[PDB]
């Protein structure tokens, strides 16, 4: 049966405003494996996002990691938005500026 | 201990469309991918061929190639014969490999899930349903067990090929498998958060401290992967404000020596 994705957003290096960094969006616990993942900068789709190969855990649920170059600043928001048959609407999780 | 796990994921949408993709891990490091759109198995490490020769690797690859076509045909044939009782879409996953233990020791496995639930395993010399699996699986599994050639090959692959190939991998991949990468930490925040990122291998200790005393309220989050074969973890501590003064996050990790990272809240 279907399992809804969990989404966590976190940065590879300490986030310091103005310093280039990598933002990660890890999407886990979902089934079936077909899914759509976008990373957003101020609500707009970021073009070059890299994804890992989809894989699954011991409990059979799927997972995938997306990541993109980004520069945190005082005025930009970032987010990860997922579309999946288990949800009526796309689900979006904002980076909290700390992680 | 290292576990080698070959993960196959096959999706069937209708009589006309399906795909199978696999990924292979040794411990927490990916060694291969095999995309449905690819004729051949891709290496994700310079040592992914282990100690096999180009010709053994080719024979082994050719068997898998044959298996991937056979698998697909056999499942579609199986859905036709059951129609209309087993409905599209169908999701089948297999996890197969071996776990290498202290000394010469290894154990192999082959588990199969259908619609996200474990239903079948290969054990001993045959395929079996696991208790609680749907009873329509009994007949096709009895049939597959009458296929002596497949049973011998699967027995060989699990009991012999797997451990031998993996010993070659651990030899060939030694310097990546034993790599050491140092974490960086930072603090944010009521709830104090110690973020620790970039460490490898996975074992790590992270704690909120006041002086010498470990703060028992420390909650370790989940380990989250970074995209460069390193790990991320945070540890959080709930604290009455003002009260933040004197706390530090301490990180102990093999890559650091005995030079722990110590970050004091308040600078
Ligand atoms: C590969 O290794 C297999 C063992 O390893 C397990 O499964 C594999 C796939 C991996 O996952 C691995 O990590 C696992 O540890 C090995 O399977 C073994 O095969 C032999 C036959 O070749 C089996 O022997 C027969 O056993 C039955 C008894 O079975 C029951 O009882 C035993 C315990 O008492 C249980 O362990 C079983 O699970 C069952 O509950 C006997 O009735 C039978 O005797 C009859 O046949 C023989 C001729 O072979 C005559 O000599 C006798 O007198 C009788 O007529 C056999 O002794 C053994 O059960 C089986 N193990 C398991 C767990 O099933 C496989 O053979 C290896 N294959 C190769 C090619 O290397
Ligand atoms: C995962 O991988 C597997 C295995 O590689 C894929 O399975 C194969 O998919 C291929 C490509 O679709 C398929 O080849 C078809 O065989 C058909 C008969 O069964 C042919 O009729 C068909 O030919 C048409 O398309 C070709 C290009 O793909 C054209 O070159 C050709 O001229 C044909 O074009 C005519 O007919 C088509 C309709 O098919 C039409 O659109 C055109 O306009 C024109 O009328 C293909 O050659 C194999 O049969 C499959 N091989 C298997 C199963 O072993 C599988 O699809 C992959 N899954 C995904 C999702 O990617
Ligand atoms: C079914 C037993 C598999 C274990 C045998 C160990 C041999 C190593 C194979 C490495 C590459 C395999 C790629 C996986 C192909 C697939 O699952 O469809
Ligand atoms: C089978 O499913 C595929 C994948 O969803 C879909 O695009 C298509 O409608 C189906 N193909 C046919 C011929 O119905």
């Amino acid at each position: 049966i279907q399992k809804t994705p969990q989404i966590q957003v976190y940065s590879r290096h300490p986030p310091e405003n103005g310093k280039p960094n990598i933002l990660n969006c890890y999407v886990t616990q979902f089934h079936p494996p077909h899914i759509e993942i976008q990373m957003l900068k101020n609500g707009k789709k970021i073009p070059k996002v890299e994804m890992s190969d989809m894989s699954f855990s011991k409990d059979w649920s799927f997972y995938i990691l997306a990541h993109t170059e980004f520069t945190p600043t005082e005025t930009d928001t970032y987010a990860c938005r997922v579309k999946h048959a288990s949800m009526a609407e796309p689900k979006t999780v904002y980076w909290d500026r700390d992680m | 201990n290292y576990t080698f796990r070959c993960l196959q994921m096959s999706s069937f949408a209708n009589r006309s469309w399906s795909r199978t993709d696999s990924v292979v891990w040794l411990g927490d490091l990916q060694t291969h991918r095999w995309s449905n759109d690819s004729a051949t198995i891709s290496f994700t490490k310079p040592w992914s061929q282990g100690k096999l020769s180009n010709q053994q690797w080719e024979k082994l690859q050719h068997m898998f190639q044959v298996y991937r076509v056979s698998f697909t045909r056999d499942i579609q044939e199986l859905v036709k014969m059951m129609s209309p009782k087993e409905d599209y879409p169908i999701e089948i996953q297999l996890s197969a490999g071996c776990e290498m233990y202290p000394g010469n020791a290894s154990e192999s496995f082959l588990h199969v899930a259908f619609q996200g639930k474990y239903v079948v395993r290969f054990w001993g010399t045959s395929w079996q349903t696991v208790p609680g699996a749907p009873s329509w699986l009994d007949l096709p599994i009895k049939v597959l067990n009458a296929d002596q050639g497949t049973s011998a090959t699967v027995q060989m692959l699990l009991n012999d090929t797997c451990p031998l190939f993996v010993r070659g991998l651990l030899e060939a991949g030694k310097s990546d498998l034993e790599k050491q990468e140092k974490p960086v930490a930072w603090l944010s925040s009521r709830q104090l958060v110690c973020h620790v990122s970039g460490f490898y291998p996975k074992p790590v200790w992270v704690m909120w401290m006041r002086g010498d005393q470990e703060q028992q309220g420390t909650h370790r989050g989940d380990f989250l992967p970074n995209a460069d074969e390193t790990w991320y973890l945070q540890a959080t501590l709930d604290v009455e404000a003002g009260e933040e003064a004197g706390l530090a996050c301490r990180v102990k990790h093999s890559s650091l020596g005995g030079q722990d990272i110590i970050l004091y809240w308040g600078s």
